[PDB]
Parts: structure tokens; C-alpha cells; sequence
């Protein structure tokens, strides 16, 4: 009988893993503070990482890796991207990114403004986008914004070229879910899920952002034409699909696939040595959200990587379902994988 | 010649001292009775083991060390024991009933009256030394006497003694090998009495020498004796260049070691730990061993370094080691792990090779090697250790759980928040230097 | 990658390796505190026997 | 040199106290004359501690023998190892306490008391380093009732920082000599919770059912129940008797066991409990599920009813210590609910490799848990019922107390039980 905690009340995702080790009768939940554990479904905050592994007898899981905030904090990827070798500063699928700290507080201010005058000066687009994990072509307007708040911002290239699908002439987003276990395999869920806009995108007014950012909240709450085409604004590879093939003649996985696995490859495998849990007297997992965005070109872009994400409505059983038989089933056994393993040299 | 006098407080203190000093007589060559063969000048000299050594005028060889413990049991062993004739009484001093897990009762009830003793035999070495350094202090943290006596002598050292350095060995309580209930208390009311007082301390987790002894050595339940012997070894290769001719001073320890004074506690890591009952295994080479350095299965506390900053970093090799070699792994080992430093301070290595090779016990658990490093290593990630007692603690105080015992001793049961508030600075302090 | 003060003798050697540069209370009070403890012992154990005599 | 200093008072605390010195006396190679036949030397490395040693090498048990009436004690003189008790240790009178706990604290005790402490001070000044005292008794009687709490109190005035453990048997409508029983009970707990600081809480309606349930026994008897006493009493001071890395004195246990100063009342476990399919050799986690096991508690509680503070489990026998850890580790888990989470690791086991006479390996279990409350409500419920309406009071008011002692000793014993219910929670 293994025994479980649960430390975050707002997790959609691993609200219902509980759920489901509860009905396998051979895990019991235990009070958020007894340390009596084998599995711990933690807090996504100040989660006391320093606390476990020190229980004899008793092998104990968790479901978050130290040290991937690097890859899920906004200010914290761009270091990451620009610093690691792995990466290199030419990395060819993730915007040209800069670290701005706001002057009420290294900073690549400079750098920046060499970059938007270079653009500037060659008749390019020269469109970029500010945000924070807490758009214009004027470099004032975007250097002014941050100074008005007071937390890290970045400041990337605005991709203003998406590819638009039809009809609708509206921009997308992709979302993939990663899940990556003790031993460090990669496992890429095969559903995956484009948040949509049902909205023309319109490259002539960024001051009206409904047309050009995806969030699944934004678009509730500020479009007119929410569900118009697809329920709830998401697409489904099956028929994102069939639509690539029809369109422009090709497949999801060769037009697009194959990009997104070799991103999370990459990423993943940059950090391995970092946050691997291989000698570690405890042991790690955790579930990722990619973010991706398609331009024209049918070029694959990494927007972020989510630490914490929620699921699409119609897949949290088969996901969770997975989470247990590969994440929780494989370090604690029970009496054809959903999941696309990245083969990868540890 | 400047000596050094080795203070052995409580139970874990006085056999992990008996464990040492067995290795030091094999390492300088002394026989049980207290012969040196290899020492020429007879009654007297000043060469590098004299530092840990006194010669009589019949040229016993007698360790610079005492013995304290409130219950005759552990001490009595000494007494009798292979090694009795090194030892003359006056070094070895003991109570009748012991404090019973009791900080309080280690550090007012009972040691009050067996303070002035203590110093009095102390003074005696110290009449003994041309040009004391200081004083290394062997104790644990969850006894009574260890934790509660230790906090009293050493606030008696610094007085009578000020200009003197102290080195704590302090044992960091693990419930494998632990019955006590109490030892949180314990353990966070003797550092915060003695941090004030400790220019370094060097903490052993028994949580990670179990797991070393059953992982490397195969013993299924592993004993004091298997857990002293492998400590030892660590205490040697830390000292070893007090006794040899390396590199030097008690002095140095904090100079290399603690740039900020309440952070000096240094992260210990040593390899490679062989079984003798191995049948062969392939000699490690510099490389492997001083790669091993950076694995946590290989160091006395559990914890993750690659989520902390470093403040130094030293590797003390012993055996065929040559410089060539450490800068061949080092550069190797840049490229592979994940070292970060504090800004303040510069991304280096201080090395010291000592060509005779680690000494091991005969008939005991541990195989003879070529070459051996102990690296010392300041991290924030030891910090991890006080934030895991610092929890135990704060989930009975809440309770109030066994506070009575303490008051029931003379201690007032605000010791304990105030005790609490100087860990919490402590982990604060540590989250500081380490964290962005 | 500087190796710098290369110490050497018969017992061994010392050196160091840089990859990258950088960017009491008195006798009185101890006696206090300990009197203090046996003075709140003695007051305790008078209270016992206090309650024990009545 | 840590010496115990035994008192065994009234008619069960006799009885109880001889069968023990009888099974420790077989344990430590003692014969009835006192001296010593073992083949080992582990049954002399603590051979003081319950033991002085006489002219000749004979070890004469440091137990004094105290009663109001002769009867119990002559019984003991003439009993198996009867000639073994040192001949000024046996302090009585003659009147008898007449099951009255007036009568053994007040009157007749009152005038036999001073005899006793004599006694126990001269085993006192002989004693190197006195650990501390354990009193064998009952708590329905009048002597040991009565009067062995009176000698508690005394005691504790003498030898203030000394440990006072005891085994103290409950009365059980089950099992039961008078109706006062709840009186004296109650009278007694009063004093235990302010002087003792063990307390080994023995329901004899456990120990009966154990008999009858368990063992297979149609008919017990008050000796049958005693074997329980004595395999019992035997496995807790086994870590005191014997070698070991556990080492510990009394106070040391007693400071990793009371984490708080009145809730010091233990339910012991024994196990194994087998009935004459007697000879089956029993595997570490059979040992585990029992000693664990409700029906193989004394305390008439059902564990499952409460909290543990603490756990403590002393294992004897020559069995697998790394198979020995890995049992304890898993009951825990498995019952994670019935113990509480804010004292960290507070179940300890220690090992020992004598097995007691007869066994391959046996294990003896100490339970501090608030479903002792359990124990103490049934007393204070019988107590009530009588108390209310003042029946049989005369029995006592005429020995000189009054009606206000005895609504002070029915309080207290409801704010015990309060205490063990907070914590509970
Ligand atoms: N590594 C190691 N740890 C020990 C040894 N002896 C005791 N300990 C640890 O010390 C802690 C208890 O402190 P002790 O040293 O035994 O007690 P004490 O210092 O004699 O003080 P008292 O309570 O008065 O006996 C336990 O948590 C043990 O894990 C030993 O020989 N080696
Ligand atoms: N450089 C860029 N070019 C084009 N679009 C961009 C962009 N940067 C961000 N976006 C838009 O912003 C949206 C995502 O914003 P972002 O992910 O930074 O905020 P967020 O983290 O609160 C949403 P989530 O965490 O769910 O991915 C995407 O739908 C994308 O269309
Ligand atoms: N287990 C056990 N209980 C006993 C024994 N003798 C008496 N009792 C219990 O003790 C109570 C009577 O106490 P008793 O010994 O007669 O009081 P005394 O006057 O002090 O000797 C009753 O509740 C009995 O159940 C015995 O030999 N064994
Ligand atoms: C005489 C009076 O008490 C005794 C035995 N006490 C005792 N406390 C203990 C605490 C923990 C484990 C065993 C213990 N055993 C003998
Ligand atoms: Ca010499
Ligand atoms: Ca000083
Ligand atoms: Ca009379
Ligand atoms: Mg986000
Ligand atoms: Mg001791
Ligand atoms: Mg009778």
C-alpha cells in the first residue's frame, strides 16, 4: 500500500492523478503535512526540495524537477537559450530575445537598441513584444512600458508572419505536453492541442491584441467570435491534420512534428546534468508545456515552456492515466504508450 | 612546532576519538604501548607529528588529547582496551550518570560541576605546549553530554584561550542509528550556544556514513565501529597535513575555508570508499576519483551542491598523485558539472598531494588504494541540513513536546525560540549568498 | 587555467589552480548564567517539597 | 554500576514481583540460593543492576517486600526461589489494609511505612549510583494500592531526582476482588500521575481474555495472568539487564518516551502468545503483526482508538537485524493514521540475543498512546456510579477521609483524560 500527499488544491492535472491512484485501492493519501510518503504532489512554489530522501525504508517521488524554473521563467529561458553552449546565442528556432530590467532597479538594454537600429535602418520588420511571467514598432513605447512596472521583462522579436489558417485568416499556437521521468526519458504525448484566434489577424493594429495573442482566457473573454470554428478555440492534431494535408499538402508530422521533438530534445537534454535525479537520494518527474508558434514558412518557433500547465478538457484522463503508468506505476508498480519516447544519449 | 590538543566530548565523541587516534599510530608508525622505531630524537623534538604527539623521557610518543564523558561506560573501554598504554589518567575523565539526552542537563545541571575539571587537565597539556594553535573538538550533536557539555566548554575555551583556534567534528543526528526523540532540540540549541565560539566545524551526517558503509562496504546492518573507522579516515585525510609535511596550520582552516564567519561549516566528500572483501577492483585513477568528488553518494551530509554556490574548494590527495593528473580531471570536470561560485569570490582550487597513501585498518572494512582525495567544499546547499532539523524541531516545539524535561534542569523555555530565531537567521544567511 | 605556488618536498606537494578570477561573554557572565539554572532548579524542587510537606 | 532498587507491595504486588525475580533470576543464571550456574558472561556484564553481590559470589535480588498482612509473604518465603530474598527485606504488619486504600495510605500503612523507607535506604547506601526504583502493585487493593503510592510519595520526598517506575495492575469488573475497586483505582492513579514517571498500565481483563481468547485457557488463573506479568516485565528492562549499543539509563527512557510530564502511563505487548503447534518456529513479521496486534496489548485498549506518542520495541533472539528494520518500517506505513505526525521517528526498536527461556525469539512492545484515556475511563465511569450516591464511603470517611479527597481524586482523573484527548487530536 503505498501512500501519496497532495500540496497544491489548484492543480487540474494532478487533481485527478490522485483521483486515479486513489481508485487503484493500492495507494492511501496521506495529511498535507505527514512526511510518511512515498509520492508527494507538491506546491509549485518555495517547494522544500531540501526535506526529502531522508526517510529510511521508504522511496520517495516527486512531481516536480529542481532547477527547471531555468526553463519555465521567461527571464530565466532567454539566459539559458543566449548562455548554453547546447543553445548557443544562434539558435535557430526561438526569437531573437533580450533581458530588460526596468531602470528602477546582466541588463541587455544596449544590446537591444543595436539590434532594433540595425532593423530599423534595413527596412525590416521590426515589430517586437514585451512581457513578463508576472506590442509595437517603436522602441520607445517598449522600453517605457517596462519602466512603468517593476519586475523582469523580456523583450522578443514578434513573429509577423504566422501561418494563418483558413478560413478565418487568424494566428495559433501549439501546445505539446512533455513528460519526463526518474530516469530522464522524454516521453512527447501524442495529442496535441493549437489554441486558436478567431480572429483576422490584422498586422496593420497591434494596439487591438485579441488578433494576435492566443491565451485560451484572452480569447473568452475579449473576442466576438469565440467557437466559431473550433470549440473552445482548440484544434486537435487529428484535425490540424487533415487540414495541413488538404491546404498544403504535407503532414503534421513532417511539416511540424518533427521540429517540436527535436526542440524539447534539445532543451531536455541541455539541462540533464543539472537536474537529473540518476545519484540523487530522492527521485523527480515532472510534466511540461511546450508552446510553440508556425509561421508561413512552416518554420516551428518556441514561445515558452509552462512548469505547471493545465490539460485540454477532453484529454486529462488519457494524459493522467499515462502520468500513473509511466511517472508513478514505473517507480511504484501496482499488483500500446500514449507517449512518443525521444531516444537520447544520457 | 606549534601543537594542537584534541577535546573528545559524549559517547560519539570519545569513540570516534578512539577510531582516530588508531589510525594516527598506524599512519606515524606507533606501536600500542606508544614506541616510534622511526623517531630518532628520544624525549624530544619538533617534527610534524609532534603536533599531535608528546614524547616522555622513555620515548613513549602520548597523544595531546582528552577524554570527557559524564557516564564511565564508553570511557572504560579506553582504559582497557588495545591502545591503554597510550594514555595516562589524567587524560581520561568521567562522571557517573549521564544527561540522559538532556542539553540542559549536559550544559547546567551536570556540567557546572565537572567544568573546572575538565579545564584543569586541559591546562595541563596546555603547560605541555611550546606554541599552542588550538583545539579540535569531537562531539555530537544529539547526546546530551555532546551537545550540551560541548556548548559549555567551548564558551570556557574562548575565555580562557581567546587567541586560540577551535575545530568542531560534529556528528549530525540520523534516525537509522538514532533512538533519541530529542535530538532536533538538542542539535539546534548546541550550535546556537556554540557558533559564536567554532571557527569551523566539519559536520558528519550518520545518515550518509550508513549509506556509504551498505552501498560501498556491503554490510547489511552496519555498526559504530564500521561508521568510526570510515570517519576516521575522513578526520585523517582533513588532518593529515597538521601531522605531515604538506600543505599546514589550524589558522589556514578558516582562512581557505570560511570567508564568512557563521558559515563555517564546511560540506566534506572523500573516495573512493572500497570493500575488502572485494575481490580485485581497478585502481581509480585521478581522474575518476576526483570526478567521484562531485557525486552527493560520496559525501558526509546529503545534499544537492548543484543547486547551491560555492565559497571554496579544496582537494587534499593522498597516495601517487601527481599535478598533472588533478589539472587533467579538473579541466575535465569543468566541462561536465554543475560548479557554480559566489561572485565575491574567485572559481578555483587549492590542492595538496601527500604521497603516502591513505593507511587502513588491518582486519577492517575498508581496502587499501592507491590514491585517495578528500575534497572540502563550502556550499550553501549544506544549508539544506538545517532547514531539515529546523523542521523536526519546529513540528514538537509547536507542542511543546518534552520542553519540560529542559526546564526542568534550570533552562528557560525561551532558550528554545531564541535558539530557533539565531537557525532561522542562519538559513537566511545561507539563502542570501546562494540564491539570485 | 593558472596553475600558481607550486610547494614541493619529499612528502608530497602543494599548488593551486584558478579557472576564473573573482567579480565574547567574559568568565563573569558564564558563572551568572549557570547560577541562574541552579537558582530556577532550586526554586522548583522547593516548590516541590513545599507541596509535598503540605 | 547503575543500580534498581525493587519494592513489590500488597498481595499482587508480591505475587507479581516474585514471579519476576523468578523469571529474571533463570535469565541471569541464578539459582534459588543465589548463586550463580550460566554459561555466558552477558549474564553478569549487568548483573548489579538487579542484584547485590554477597560473601561467596552469590547475588541476593535488591527487592524489598513489603505488606500489611503476613499471608502474601510467607507464601513467598516458602515459594521456589523464596530463600533467595534477602531476610531483612521482608517489612509487614498484621493487621492487614482490608482492601482499603484509607487504610494502606492513612492508618494501618501510615504505621509500617517508616520501617520500609529504612529499608530502602540502606539498599540506597550501598548503591554506587542508584538509577532508580520500580514498584510491582495493584491499584483495587489496599496495600500496594494504598500504601505503595504512600511509599511513592515518600520516596520521591527522599530521592526527589531518582526515576519511580511501576507496574501497576487495573482493576477490571471482570476480574474483581470488591466493589471499591473504583475507589481505590481511582484514589491511586491520582498519585501516579503526579510522582511516577513510568507507568505500566496492566488491565487484568486483558490479561484474563489473553488467557481465555489466546491462549486457550478455559479456566485462568491469578497465575496464569502472572506469566504474562512476568515474560512482560522481563522484556522492558531487557535493554537494562543486558549488553548492547542501546546502553540508556532510566532517565534516558523515560525522556525519549514522556513528552509530556503527566502523560506517562504505557500499554505493554508481548508476543508471542501461543497456545499448546507450541513448538512452530515464528518469522520476524509474524513476531511484528501480533506484537502490533490489539488482543496481544495488557491495557484493555484498542489502539486503533487513539494516537501513539511513542513506539518501542526490543526484540530478543537471534534473528536477521536488517530483517528486523525493515518489519518495524513497514507497520507504520501501513497505520500511518494512529500516529502522530509532530514527533519525528518516535517508534525505536533495540535488538537483544538472549531470547527469554524457552524461545526462539520473542518481542516485547511499550505503547505511550492516547487510547489509555480508555483505560481511564472505565475506572472514572464505575467510580461515578458509586461515587454519586456515596455508596461504601463509610468504609473510607471512617478511616478518616472526607467526601471533598474524594471529589479531588475523581477531577483529576477527568483532567488526565482531557489531556490524552487534546493530543489525540
Ligand atoms: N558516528 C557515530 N555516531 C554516534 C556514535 N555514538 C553515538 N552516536 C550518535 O550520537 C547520538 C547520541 O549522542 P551520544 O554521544 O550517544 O550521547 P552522549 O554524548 O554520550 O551524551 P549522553 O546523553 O549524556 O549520554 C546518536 O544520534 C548517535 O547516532 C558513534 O560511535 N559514532
Ligand atoms: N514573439 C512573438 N511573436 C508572435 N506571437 C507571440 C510572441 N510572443 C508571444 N506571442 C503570443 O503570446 C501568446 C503566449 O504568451 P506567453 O506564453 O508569453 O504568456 P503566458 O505564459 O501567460 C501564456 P501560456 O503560459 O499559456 O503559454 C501566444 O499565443 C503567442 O501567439
Ligand atoms: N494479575 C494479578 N492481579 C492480582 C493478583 N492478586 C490480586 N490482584 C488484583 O489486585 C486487586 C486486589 O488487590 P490486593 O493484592 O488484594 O490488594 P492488597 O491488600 O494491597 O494486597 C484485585 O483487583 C485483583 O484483580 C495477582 O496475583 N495477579
Ligand atoms: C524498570 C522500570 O522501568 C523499566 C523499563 N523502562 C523502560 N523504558 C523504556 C523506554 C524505551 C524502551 C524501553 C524502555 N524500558 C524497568
Ligand atoms: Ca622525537
Ligand atoms: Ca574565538
Ligand atoms: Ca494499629
Ligand atoms: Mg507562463
Ligand atoms: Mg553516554
Ligand atoms: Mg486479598
Amino acid at each position: 500500500m503505498y501512500t501519496f500527499v497532495v500540496r497544491d488544491e489548484n492543480s487540474s492535472v494532478y487533481a485527478e492523478v490522485s483521483r486515479l491512484l486513489l481508485a487503484t485501492g493500492q495507494w492511501k493519501r496521506l495529511r498535507k503535512d505527514n512526511p510518511r510518503f512515498n509520492l508527494m504532489l507538491g506546491e509549485r512554489n518555495r517547494l522544500p526540495f531540501g526535506r526529502l530522501g531522508h526517510e529510511p525504508g521508504l522511496v520517495q517521488l516527486v512531481n516536480y524537477y529542481r532547477g527547471a524554473d531555468k526553463l519555465c521563467r521567461k527571464a530565466s529561458l532567454v539566459k539559458l537559450i543566449k548562455t548554453s553552449p547546447e543553445l548557443s546565442e544562434s539558435c535557430t528556432w526561438f526569437p531573437e530575445s533580450y533581458v530588460i530590467y526596468p531602470t528602477n532597479l546582466t541588463d541587455e538594454r544596449e544590446v537591444f537598441l543595436a539590434a532594433y537600429n540595425r532593423r530599423r535602418e534595413g527596412r525590416e520588420g521590426n515589430v517586437w513584444i514585451a512581457k513578463s511571467s508576472a506590442i509595437s514598432s517603436e522602441a520607445s513605447e517598449l522600453l517605457d512600458f517596462i519602466d512603468e512596472q517593476g519586475q523582469v521583462h523580456v523583450i522578443q522579436k514578434y513573429l509577423e508572419k504566422p501561418l494563418l489558417l483558413e478560413p478565418g485568416h487568424r494566428k495559433f499556437d501549439i501546445r505539446s505536453w512533455v513528460l519526463v521521468d526518474h530516469l530522464y526519458n522524454i516521453y512527447l504525448y501524442r495529442e496535441g492541442v493549437l489554441r486558436t484566434s478567431s480572429e483576422p489577424y490584422n498586422s496593420a493594429n497591434f494596439q487591438d491584441k485579441t488578433c494576435h495573442l492566443t491565451n485560451h482566457c484572452i480569447q473568452k473573454e475579449y473576442s466576438k467570435n469565440y467557437g466559431r470554428y473550433e470549440e473552445g478555440n482548440e484544434m486537435f492534431f487529428e484535425e490540424f491534420n487533415q487540414y495541413l494535408m488538404d491546404a498544403l499538402n504535407t503532414t503534421l508530422e513532417n511539416s511540424i512534428l518533427l521540429q517540436i521533438k527535436h526542440i524539447i530534445r534539445s532543451c531536455l537534454m541541455c539541462i540533464e546534468p543539472a537536474i537529473s535525479t540518476k545519484h540523487l537520494h530522492y527521485q523527480s518527474f515532472q510534466l511540461f508545456g511546450f508552446d510553440f508558434m508556425v509561421d508561413e514558412e512552416l518554420k516551428v518557433w518556441l514561445i515558452e515552456v509552462n512548469g505547471a500547465p493545465a490539460c485540454a478538457q477532453k484529454l486529462y484522463a488519457e494524459l493522467c492515466q499515462g502520468i500513473v503508468d509511466v511517472a508513478i506505476s514505473s517507480v511504484f508498480p501496482l499488483a500500446t504508450s500514449i507517449f512518443i519516447k525521444l531516444h537520447h544519449h544520457h | 612546532m606549534r601543537e594542537c590538543i584534541s577535546i573528545h566530548v559524549g559517547q560519539a565523541g570519545v569513540q570516534i576519538g578512539n577510531a582516530c587516534w588508531e589510525l594516527y599510530c598506524l599512519e606515524h608508525g606507533i606501536q600500542p604501548d606508544g614506541q616510534m622505531p622511526s623517531d630518532k630524537t628520544i624525549g624530544g623534538g619538533d617534527d610534524s607529528f609532534n603536533t599531535f604527539f608528546s614524547e616522555t623521557g622513555a620515548g613513549k610518543h602520548v597523544p595531546r588529547a582528552v577524554f570527557v564523558d559524564l557516564e564511565p561506560t564508553v570511557i572504560d573501554e579506553v582504559r582497557t582496551g588495545t591502545y591503554r598504554q597510550l594514555f595516562h589518567p589524567e587524560q581520561l575523565i568521567t562522571g557517573k550518570e549521564d544527561a540522559a539526552n538532556n542539553y540542559a542537563r549536559g550544559h547546567y545541571t551536570i556540567g557546572k560541576e565537572i567544568i573546572d575539571l575538565v579545564l584543569d587537565r586541559i591546562r595541563k597539556l596546555a603547560d605541555q605546549c611550546t606554541g599552542l594553535q588550538g583545539f579540535l573538538v569531537f562531539h555530537s550533536f544529539g547526546g546530551g553530554t555532546g551537545s550540551g557539555f560541548t556548548s559549555l566548554l567551548m564558551e570556557r575555551l574562548s575565555v580562557d584561550y581567546g587567541k586560540k583556534s577551535k575545530l568542531e567534528f560534529s556528528i549530525y543526528p540520523a534516525p537509522q542509528v538514532s533512538t533519541a526523540v530529542v535530538e532536533p532540540y538538542n542539535s539546534i540549541l548546541t550550535t546556537h550556544t556554540t557558533l559564536e565560539h567554532s571557527d569551523c566545524a566539519f559536520m558528519v551526517d550518520n545518515e550518509a556514513i550508513y549509506d556509504i558503509c551498505r552501498r560501498n562496504l556491503d554490510i547489511e546492518r552496519p555498526t559504530y565501529t564500521n561508521l568510526n573507522r570510515l570517519i576516521s579516515q575522513i578526520v585523517s585525510s582533513i588532518t593529515a597535513s597538521l601531522r605531515f609535511d604538506g600543505a599546514v596550520d589550524l589558522t589556514e582552516f578558516q582562512t581557505n575555508l570560511v570567508p564568512y564567519p557563521r558559515i563555517h561549516f564546511p560540506l566534506a566528500t572523500y573516495a573512493p570508499v572500497i570493500s575488502a572483501e572485494k575481490a580485485y577492483h581497478e585502481q581509480l585513477s585521478v581522474a575518476e576519483i576526483t570526478n567521484a568528488c562531485f557525486e552527493p553518494a560520496n559525501q558526509m551530509v546529503k545534499c544537492d551542491p548543484r543547486h547551491g554556490k560555492y565559497m571554496a574548494c579544496c582537494l587534499l590527495y593522498r597516495g601517487d598523485v601527481v599535478p598533472k593528473d588533478v589539472n587533467a580531471a579538473i579541466a575535465t570536470i569543468k566541462t561536465k558539472r554543475s560548479i557554480q561560485f559566489v561572485d565575491w569570490c574567485p572559481t578555483g582550487f587549492k590542492v595538496g598531494i601527500n604521497y603516502q597513501p591513505p593507511t587502513v585498518v588491518p582486519g577492517g572494512d575498508l581496502a587499501k588504494v592507491q590514491r585517495a582525495v578528500c575534497m572540502l567544499s563550502n556550499t550553501t546547499a549544506i544549508a539544506e541540513a538545517w532547514a531539515r532539523l529546523d523542521h523536526k524541531f519546529d513540528l514538537m516545539y509547536a507542542k511543546r513536546a518534552f520542553v519540560h524535561w529542559y526546564v526542568g534542569e534550570g533552562m528557560e523555555e525561551g532558550e528554545f525560540s531564541e535558539a530557533r530565531e539565531d537557525m532561522a537567521a542562519l538559513e537566511k544567511d545561507y539563502e542570501e549568498v546562494g540564491v539570485d | 587555467m593558472e596553475v600558481i605556488e607550486l610547494n614541493k618536498c619529499t612528502s608530497g606537494q602543494s599548488f593551486e589552480v584558478i579557472l576564473k578570477p573573482p567579480s565574547d561573554p567574559s568568565l563573569e557572565e558564564i558563572q551568572k548564567k549557570l547560577e541562574a539554572a541552579e537558582e530556577r532548579r532550586k526554586y522548583q524542587e522547593a516548590e516541590l517539597l513545599k507541596h509535598l510537606a503540605e | 554500576m547503575r543500580e534498581i532498587v525493587h519494592i513489590q507491595a500488597g498481595q499482587c504486588g508480591n505475587q507479581i514481583g516474585a514471579k519476576f525475580w523468578e523469571v529474571i533470576s533463570d535469565e541471569h543464571g541464578i539459582d534459588p540460593t543465589g548463586s550463580y550456574h550460566g554459561d555466558s558472561d552477558l549474564q553478569l556484564e549487568r548483573i548489579n543492576v538487579y542484584y547485590n553481590e554477597a560473601t561467596g559470589n552469590k547475588y541476593v535480588p535488591r527487592a524489598i517486600l513489603v505488606d500489611l498482612e503476613p499471608g502474601t509473604m510467607d507464601s513467598v518465603r516458602s515459594g521456589p526461589f523464596g530463600q533467595i530474598f534477602r531476610p531483612d527485606n521482608f517489612v509487614f504488619g498484621q493487621s492487614g489494609a482490608g482492601n482499603n486504600w484509607a487504610k494502606g495510605h492513612y492508618t494501618e500503612g501510615a504505621e509500617l511505612v517508616d520501617s520500609v523507607l529504612d529499608v530502602v535506604r540502606k539498599e540506597s547506601e550501598s548503591c554506587d549510583c542508584l538509577q532508580g526504583f520500580q514498584l510491582t502493585h495493584s491499584l483495587g487493593g489496599g496495600t500496594g494500592s494504598g500504601m505503595g503510592t504512600l511509599l511513592i510519595s515518600k520516596i520521591r520526598e527522599e530521592y526527589p531526582d531518582r526515576i519511580m517506575n511501576t507496574f501497576s495492575v487495573m482493576p477490571s469488573p471482570k476480574v474483581s476482588d470488591t466493589v471499591v475497586e473504583p475507589y481505590n483505582a481511582t484514589l491511586s492513579v491520582h498519585q501516579l500521575v503526579e510522582n511516577t514517571d513510568e507507568t505500566y498500565c496492566i488491565d487484568n481483563e486483558a490479561l484474563y481474555d489473553i488467557c481465555f481468547r489466546t491462549l486457550k485457557l478455559t479456566t485462568p488463573t491469578y497465575g496464569d495472568l502472572n506469566h504474562l506479568v512476568s515474560a512482560t516485565m522481563s522484556g522492558v528492562t531487557t535493554c537494562l539487564r543486558f549488553p548492547g549499543q542501546l546502553n540508556a539509563d532510566l532517565r534516558k527512557l523515560a525522556v525519549n518516551m514522556v513528552p509530556f510530564p503527566r502523560l506517562h502511563f504505557f500499554m505493554p505487548g508481548f508476543a508471542p502468545l501461543t497456545s499448546r503447534q507450541q513448538y512452530r518456529a515464528l518469522t520476524v513479521p509474524e513476531l511484528t503483526q501480533q506484537m502490533f496486534d490489539s488482543k496481544n496489548m495488557m491495557a484493555a485498549c484498542d489502539p486503533r482508538h487513539g494516537r501513539y506518542l511513542t513506539v518501542a520495541a526490543i526484540f530478543r533472539g537471534r534473528m536477521s537485524m536488517k530483517e528486523v528494520d525493515e518489519q518495524m518500517l513497514n507497520v507504520q506505513n501501513k497505520n500511518s493514521s494512529y500516529f502522530v505526525e509532530w514527533i519525528p521517528n518516535n517508534v525505536k526498536t533495540a535488538v537483544c540475543d538472549i531470547p527469554p527461556r524457552g524461545l526462539k525469539m520473542s518481542a516485547t512492545f511499550i505503547g505511550n498512546s492516547t487510547a489509555i484515556q480508555e483505560l481511564f475511563k472505565r475506572i472514572s465511569e464505575q467510580f461515578t456510579a458509586m461515587f454519586r450516591r456515596k455508596a461504601f464511603l463509610h468504609w473510607y470517611t471512617g478511616e478518616g477521609m472526607d467526601e471533598m479527597e474524594f471529589t479531588e481524586a475523581e477531577s483529576n482523573m477527568n483532567d488526565l483524560v482531557s489531556e490524552y484527548q487534546q493530543y489525540q487530536d
